[PDB]
C-alpha cells in the first residue's frame, strides 16, 4: 500500500489528530472546550442538561 | 384527512420560563396585550395591584 | 385560525435554572 503524500500550494486540507487534555478536577486552572476560554474549577454537580 | 396550518411569524419578544430539569412549560409573547408586556417588564407572571 | 399559546421553541442550546 503506497501513500503518496503531497505539500503542493493548496490549503490543510488533511491533518493529524487533536489530542486532548486531561480533566484536572477540584483546582483552579484554564480551561479551553472547544473556544470557551477563561479560568474556573472543573466540579460537578446535580444538573440535567439536554 | 389532511391539513397545513401553516403559519407566518414576526419578530417579536419573549418571555421565556425556565423550570428546572430543562423545561419551559410557560411562555408570554410582550405584543399581543399590555398586561403581557408589562408581565415582560418586571420580569414576572403574577402581577401585584398598582 | 388560531395559534393558543403554541410555538414555543428554545431558540439556543443553553441551560439555564429557575
Amino acid at each position: 500500500v503506497v501513500l503518496s503524500f503531497e505539500l503542493l500550494n493548496a490549503p490543510a486540507t488533511v491533518c493529524g489528530p487533536k489530542l486532548s487534555t486531561d480533566l484536572i478536577k477540584n483546582q483552579c486552572v484554564n480551561f479551553n472546550f472547544n473556544g470557551l476560554t477563561g479560568t474556573g474549577v472543573l466540579t460537578p454537580s446535580s444538573k440535567r442538561f439536554q | 384527512a389532511a391539513a397545513y396550518f401553516v403559519g407566518y411569524l414576526k419578530p417579536t419578544t419573549f418571555m421565556l420560563k425556565y423550570d428546572e430539569n430543562g423545561t419551559i412549560t410557560d411562555a408570554v409573547d410582550c405584543s399581543q396585550n399590555p398586561l403581557a408586556e408589562l408581565k415582560c417588564s418586571v420580569k414576572s407572571f403574577e402581577i401585584d395591584k398598582g | 385560525h388560531t395559534s393558543s399559546m403554541r410555538g414555543v421553541y428554545y431558540p439556543d442550546e443553553i441551560f439555564r435554572s429557575d
